[PDB]
């Protein structure tokens, strides 16, 4: 039933506000929180994300966290700003300075209890809480350092609930600071141990899609976040609308996580927008499995698919989506493990996203995701070999032992993906 | 008179149970409000339909059924459906969290905290029975509740109701309508833990029901409503001997006596004919010889297998409608010389025939058409071992890499239970090999 | 919040502070009496310019600055200048006797009589802050006060404010306008003392700025007035990230993380473009590509060195004015191939870009032409070690004969403090050598 | 910051009286003390040498001292005799008799307490005292003997202040007596130990400028003193006008004195022409300023090496011309500058020129060639001391004989120290 949403940091709050504004439009919720839609499928599972305030008002079960009031006042000043509960804004004034140590051990420690009070206050009012979803970046300080701190604190109090995150990977093509590989390697070390499902949203892939495909010479964060919100809306459709494929977080994890540490999903969307020609079901399936539509900069042909969840939105023939999906499996039969029979599952929703008649969302657990962590590890090692920029972290009480321990856990994850990329049956 | 209690576990068992009880009322003329105008003994009696229906003081006929699901969404369909007034609120048991397609979750975690409530609601119906003969359990193989919790229920039913019969109506896993990749595991697990607590199990492959709906009924993409309405027709003709006056399979013991010579091999194959679409205005009428011949076509069986390359141990022909016995054995004489029927040498090559003069009933608005005669063939053939072989292979592929095992271990089950269940299936697969295969 | 207190020490620090604060007022619209008609929030507010300006109930906008000099004549010009009503009298601290170009007198003999009074005035300004970010310290390396007293002040600031950030705007000496022969001594002494007390220092070579005013502005003999008006433009571009807002505005502390890979390597090289006179700026539009190309010309840097002979560790481009990101990315890609920009192998070879939209302003009666766009480049290159070598060589020439050393020993210093400072300089030169060496 | 000016002896008061005449004319002060000037630059640093009394009366911070009342009654009669403070006169009666011991040990000792009271009186009225400047001769008795005694006494009460002197070297070409070499050696031994800056004004070099250059067959003390007045007006320009190079005595000492004992400067002045000759450029001033003829001390700078040099230009001129000409003369004479002191030549330019000149140039050099001045005095000393001549003049006042050898041995070390750094190299 209920899911508690948390957005921490600049990137986490900016993509988190875009997620709430998109799904509110899909469920017929205006900025004031009133229902104004025509279909009854919009309120069938409205309580998985929205709390029903007295007066037919729907307030999101969202918690906004940051170490500085900057992005907080920016979210409140935009559209769908007054729909958020005012008591769920928890911010400090010092900031994290793009430092993972400041977000996790020094500055976030002062505010972590204020956040947990709102988390408890929202969870206490839940009839049947499934778990938590978190939006953040891994290359910054707050969403990276304090985000993984919140995950560890929440898992301590709700050990049997599902921990799900939308984690944004850093890329030199869209870089804020040079220490982004440091913050990323430290955060993934936490993600492999304290989360159950993680959607890998690579800023590298978002840039290449905006540049090489959408023909935007100078892409902005608003251009990247437009792709993120469309992907976030697609991967949560089975949670927000009636169905029975991956209707809840636990049933999704049982179908997508064959081994506990390999829980990093590669998302894909089709069509890529920013159009009057109508798309066809064979074209949606063709672009869904193409690397040009992957939200993570990985080549799926370089690895093998462990589990795949495809979901089609719009009004089409269930027979056609069955024909095209069974046909794309035959075209790429070499990229599906044989030891997991029937590892590709398909769902179909009738409500499409706004502005699109038909859409398709790809959710894959592929061993090719190791290229992402290998990329971060190469950028991490190039600096850590010379202990460059390490004084920003040791000045906050951190140790070099913690860096080597986080790097070794990353390399183990990579070699674990390689173990199943070559394992046959 | 001897009463039967039906238990429906999981989504598949509840929704199939909903379709069956709707059909029972249509066949017996029971109205959705529990009233039965054709019944002259108000508030009691010892008729044939009383084995499945109990009567209140106000002439209301209540199904002797129990609905159990670990999530309330599927049960609410029965609570607000067309026959909502048919059931008491105490016959419907809902949980808060389902088993997440995890056998370990439905058997050990959620099953531990709900098993005593379900048995309490069961005992309340058993105390209303003058001579309870046994139970019929409806459940799926791949679901967490349908496999996990059902296995615990049969283990407890053998303790609280010893010497009573237990009949299964199972749903074999099919990928065209499957929702989980771990269904193969859950299937083997429940089969091994129930093999000694079940006397007869009617397995229904959703693959076969799916294709019958596509070929014979012209549904492009069959849904659960299409599958369940066809499945309830088979369940109806199997249980019609308990609900109507007759002599063949009048009680649950006779099912195991007529169809189960060896206890471990208690999975009889079901074949039903004819399946005609309603939209087919043209309405040919097949002779008894034609519909009996269709009972040996693999396209009409509930599980896709080849009985030509197996051995028969028991055979039961259940006719329903305008069928005279002179036409039956005449068809059996013609089918002897035209089919590959090989019985085991320690059994008589014969057929037990049952005729019910009342023809089948179709739900108004369904996909099935009205016929004048139909046959349901219950045969215990070794060819059904193919379903076990396909299931064991998918189990071996995943378990060789220990894939998804951590979901079961983290729920309290130990890994040794997996190989213990797989060893039982390897023994069951060899039991079929000894009875059927020769040199 | 995020207030910054500026400290101006000695004549060079005071006179440069005068030029900077005059430019700040022109950039924000603050009148010489402290009134800012555009400011709608009277008595306070959390605007961007409030990081450098406090507000009184009367609407006066007071700079968060302290001017301190061991002699009164230079600060007396501020007390009677155009912006005399801008500062409170407690912000201007003067002694009666300067350090006489002697580090020993600035840090010890004379400085100890005024140090507590200065810290008390700094505490008064720090108490008015809701979230003090750090200090900006303007001073010279060769003066007695700019070197000796600044060292004493930085040491006391680390005691009173812990590891709160402290940025330096230092004046590297040049013989063209040098006032003392012992300036290499005071330069080496103050660099060794403040090294572990400064998080980032922006050196300004007086000879570089002198030459820019000659070639690019056609001043035959530049004075401090000419040099300081150019220096304040670099200071304005660096701090513009803190005093203004915008979508493309990147905080300077975000550059500071990129600019300082190791604690001792915190000396970024600054470059400003365009530096053009009005006579030449006429019939001459300067695109983004032209000013970005001028940042890599060695004759445009704040410190005399050859970045082609060194390796880059960080590169930050700070644009202000009519600049769009499409033009920046096009200019950077062009320079990436037409120029040989060698980065160290242990850091990415990228360019961090920040864009302000407030165009550069000029003081009325100045030498700089009013342009629509400007750029300041902050880069961390090993080539800046050449400035340490030239300065250390002048030190070694004089110290070998112990020339002028008796002026420092007579005030209480020991000869060991000289060799201790020189040894630290030699380690700093080796540190810049080691970071450029490739990995094993 | 303020400077306390002190003049002792006949020569010290003559050149001291002329000093207050030129700078008062430059600062617009009349013999009554009122400001008759027309430029604000004349009053910006007027308190360095003057006290501001009631009624806008500027009084010099001068202390006139001698052992005889003759020479001090005349400075009260000549021009600018009223502007001096009347109670700042301290005159004795017995006199010194051109005896160093008479001024330093016996007669000058009874008067040094009266002088010290006037010093503390003027020092008490100072906001921030710089130090003391002394005008005196080394050939006589009062300025030579008692002058040095005033240095040691004042240093004991003001040890952290600057002690500057304008010492006049004796010369047999204008010699008053014959015992002059004895007085110079005994006083240079004192000036080595107790002063921070000493302007060596050689009477020999002064006589040669008047005779050989200005063409004065019979040079009087007034002709020699006019060159001294132009010098002390030049070497004090940076102290009297709003400059910033060597604005005070301590900043000048740090720039000019690399070793404590080597603090004897040779000054130069340009232009130097008489009233019989007749377009002076910046390159011409720079050339004449580094010429041996324009040196106010009989020393050839090309016979030694410049340790440190201070150049002061006065008048309306191109500042670019000065910087290029100052750099020019340094390259063309690179051998005569020590290479282990980088940028040892500082140049200041004052806007206003001295009286009667369009542009002037003053030179302040610390050259090892100054040893020629000390070698000459030491040679005349040892010529008399070998024969024990006139030792009864000094031993008659209770003095010792080895006190003469101490003053000599020191001077010999001074010459050796100057030679030690002239031969020193950077490699
Ligand atoms: N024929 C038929 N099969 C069904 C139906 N519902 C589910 N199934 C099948 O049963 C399997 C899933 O079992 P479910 O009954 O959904 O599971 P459950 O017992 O509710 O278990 P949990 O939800 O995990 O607690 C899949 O193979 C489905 O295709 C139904 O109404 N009819
Ligand atoms: N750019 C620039 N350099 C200056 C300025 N004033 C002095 N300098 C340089 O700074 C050095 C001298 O330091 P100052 O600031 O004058 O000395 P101070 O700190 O007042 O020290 P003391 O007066 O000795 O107590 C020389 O190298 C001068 O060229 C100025 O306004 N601008
Ligand atoms: N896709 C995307 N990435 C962002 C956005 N904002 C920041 N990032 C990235 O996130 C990283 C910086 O983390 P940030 O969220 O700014 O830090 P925090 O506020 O301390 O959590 C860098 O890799 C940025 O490129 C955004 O709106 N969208
Ligand atoms: N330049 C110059 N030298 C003088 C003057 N008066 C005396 N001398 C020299 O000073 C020396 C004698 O010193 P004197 O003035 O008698 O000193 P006193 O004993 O203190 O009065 C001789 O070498 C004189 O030539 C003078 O007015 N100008
Ligand atoms: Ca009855
Ligand atoms: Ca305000
Ligand atoms: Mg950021
Ligand atoms: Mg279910
Ligand atoms: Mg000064």
């Amino acid at each position: 039933r209920e899911i508690v949403h948390i957005q921490a940091g600049q990137c986490g709050n900016q993509i988190g506000a875009k997620f709430w504004e998109v799904i509110s439009d899909e469920h017929g919720i205006d900025p004031t929180g009133s229902y104004h839609g025509d279909s009854d499928l919009q309120l069938e599972r409205i309580n998985v994300y929205y709390n029903e305030a007295t007066g037919n008002k729907y307030v999101p079960r969202a918690i906004l966290v940051d170490l500085e009031p900057g992005t907080m006042d920016s979210v409140r000043s935009g559209p769908f700003g007054q729909i958020f509960r005012p008591d769920n804004f928890v911010f400090g004034q010092s900031g994290a300075g793009n430092n993972w140590a400041k977000g996790h051990y020094t500055e976030g420690a002062e505010l972590v209890d204020s956040v947990l009070d709102v988390v408890r206050k929202e969870s206490e009012s839940c009839d049947c809480l499934q778990g938590f979803q978190l939006t953040h970046s891994l290359g910054g300080g707050t969403g990276s350092g304090m985000g993984t701190l919140l995950i560890s604190k929440i898992r301590e109090e709700y050990p049997d609930r599902i921990m799900n995150t939308f984690s944004v990977m850093p890329s030199p093509k869209v870089s804020d600071t040079v220490v982004e590989p440091y913050n990323a390697t430290l955060s993934v070390h936490q993600l492999v141990e304290n989360t159950d499902e993680t959607y890998c949203i690579d800023n590298e892939a978002l840039y290449d899609i905006c540049f090489r495909t959408l023909k935007l010479t100078t892409p902005t964060y608003g251009d990247l976040n437009h792709l993120v919100s469309a992907t976030m809306s697609g991967v949560t459709t089975c949670l927000r609308f009636p169905g029975q494929l991956n209707a809840d977080l636990r049933k999704l994890a049982v179908n997508m996580v064959p081994f506990p540490r390999l829980h990093f999903f590669m998302p894909g969307f089709a069509p890529l927008t920013s159009q009057y020609r109508a798309l066809t079901v064979p074209e949606l399936t063709q672009q869904m499995f193409d690397s040009k539509n992957m939200m993570a900069a990985c080549d799926p042909r370089h690895g093998r698919y462990l589990t795949v969840a495809a979901i089609f939105r719009g009004r089409m023939s269930m027979k056609e989506v069955d024909e095209q999906m069974l046909n794309v499996q035959n075209k790429n039969s070499s990229y599906f493990v044989e030891w997991i029979p029937n590892n590709v599952k398909t769902a179909v929703c009738d409500i499409p996203p706004r502005g699109l008649k038909m859409s398709a969302t790809f959710i894959g657990n592929s061993t090719a995701i190791q290229e992402l962590f290998k990329r971060i590890s190469e950028q991490f090692t190039a600096m850590f070999r010379r202990k460059a920029f390490l004084h920003w972290y040791t000045g906050e009480g951190m140790d070099e032992m913690e860096f080597t321990e986080a790097e070794s856990n990353m390399n183990d994850l990579v070699s674990e993906y390689q173990q199943y990329q070559d394992a046959t049956a | 008179m001897r009463e039967c209690i039906s238990i429906h576990v999981g989504q598949a068992g509840v929704q199939i149970g909903n379709a069956c009880w709707e059909l029972y009322c249509l066949e017996h003329g029971i109205q959705p409000d529990g009233q039965m105008p054709s019944d002259k003994t108000i508030g009691g009696g010892d008729d044939s339909f009383n084995t499945f229906f109990s009567e209140t003081g106000a002439g209301k006929h209540v199904p002797r059924a129990v609905f159990v699901d670990l999530e309330p969404t599927v049960i609410d369909e029965v609570r607000t459906g067309t026959y909502r007034q048919l059931f008491h609120p105490e016959q419907l048991i809902t949980g808060k969290e389902d088993a997440a397609n995890n056998y370990a979750r439905g058997h050990y975690t959620i099953g531990k905290e709900i098993i005593d409530l379900v048995l309490d609601r069961i005992r309340k119906l058993a105390d209303q029975c003058t001579g309870l003969q046994g139970f019929l359990v409806f459940h799926s193989f791949g679901g967490g509740t349908g496999s996990g919790f059902t296995s615990l229920l049969m283990e407890r039913l053998s303790v609280d109701y010893g010497k009573k019969s237990k009949l299964e109506f199972s749903i074999y896993p099919a990928p065209q309508v499957s929702t989980a990749v771990v269904e193969p595991y859950n299937s083997i697990l429940t089969t091994h833990t129930t093999l000694e607590h079940s006397d007869c199990a009617f397995m229904v492959d959703n693959e076969a029901i799916y294709d019958i709906c596509r070929r014979n009924l012209d549904i492009e993409r069959p849904t659960y409503t299409n599958l369940n309405r066809l499945i309830s027709q088979i369940v109806s003709s199997i249980t019609a001997s308990l609900r109507f006056d007759g002599a063949l399979n009048v009680d649950l013991t006779e099912f195991q006596t007529n169809l189960v010579p060896y206890p471990r091999i208690h999975f009889p194959l079901a074949t039903y004919a004819p399946v005609i679409s309603a939209e087919k205005a043209y309405h040919e009428q097949l002779s008894v010889a034609e519909i009996t011949n269709a009972c040996f076509e693999p396209a009409n069986q509930m599980v896709k297998c080849d009985p030509r390359h197996g051995k028969y141990m028991a055979c039961c022909l259940l006719y329903r409608g305008d069928v005279v016995p002179k036409d039956v054995n005449a068809a059996i004489a013609t089918i002897k010389t035209k089919r590959s029927i090989q019985f085991v040498d320690w059994c008589p090559t014969g057929f037990k025939v049952g005729i019910n003069y009342q023809p089948p009933t179709v739900v108004p608005g369904g996909d099935l058409a009205k016929v004048q005669r139909a046959v349901c063939m219950l045969s215990n053939t070794t060819a059904i071992a193919e379903a076990w072989a396909r299931l064991d292979h998918k189990f071996d592929l995943m378990y060789a890499k220990r894939a998804f095992v951590h979901w079961y271990v983290g729920e309290g089950m130990e890994e040794g239970e997996f190989s213990e269940a797989r060893e039982d299936m390897a023994a069951l697969e060899k039991d079929y090999e000894e009875v059927g295969v020769d040199s």
